[PDB]
């Protein structure tokens, strides 16, 4: 249950990494 | 959504895309 | 620059902290 | 809006609220 | 004590002011 | 047992941003 | 001086891991 | 000075997301 | 050569493949 | 699966911090 | 390699010289 | 004290242990 609260950390890393200047909407709440 | 998706298998750099905004 | 592209990973991490389940968006595109 | 505004002087917990989802 | 109790179920806001100094 | 080691490197990032300038004692050796 | 609260989240990860199991005080109100 | 030290942490995450598995090579002394 | 390259201004995806192994 | 792809990002900061001005070479396809 | 023995139970200071360059 | 001591040009493993417990 804490993977999530954690790994999300590093997905973002790589999401606003992709988009660059884009931005994006994280939501964990699935 | 897009952390049980990305957290479980790791996406692809096309599948972060259509978080993008 | 670069602080931007690299400070703005660690603002997330306590964004989705504080939100806790909640989501949250985030666009560096200022 | 958001980076310039906390990664200037650190954004306070109350102000991060304002950009939760 | 602290790690095993935040590594667990996330610690919430008040329990990580406990560690606080 | 590798997750404390690494988990807990992002426990700090919470602490510290919960005591904002305040210091924070972690001791992982439970 | 966003540089404090940012760069000191990874002195804390090069601290518990010199320190091991060890633990250590953090305390960035210099 | 600090910046290189600390901003490389963030390079290397991005160098093996694009990389996916292939490995890379991470020089700082330039 | 790749630090001060990318840590000056953010190396784009098709330059950090340069460094790829 | 993901640990791997996650654990890794912090491999590389106890990496070049051991290393300190010296490079490594990470390669996770093993 | 590397990954799998460092991600598994930690490497130690002098193990993960090895991999220096 | 210690940030303003590594975070302006990276304390030593040797200066980082002063702090260790």
């Amino acid at each position: 249950f804490v993977n999530q609260h954690l790994c999300g950390s590093h997905l973002v890393e790589a999401l606003y990494l992709v988009c660059g200047e884009r931005g994006f909407f994280y939501t964990p709440k699935t | 959504g897009i952390v049980e998706q990305c957290c479980t298998s790791i996406c692809s750099l096309y599948q972060l895309e259509n978080y993008c905004n």
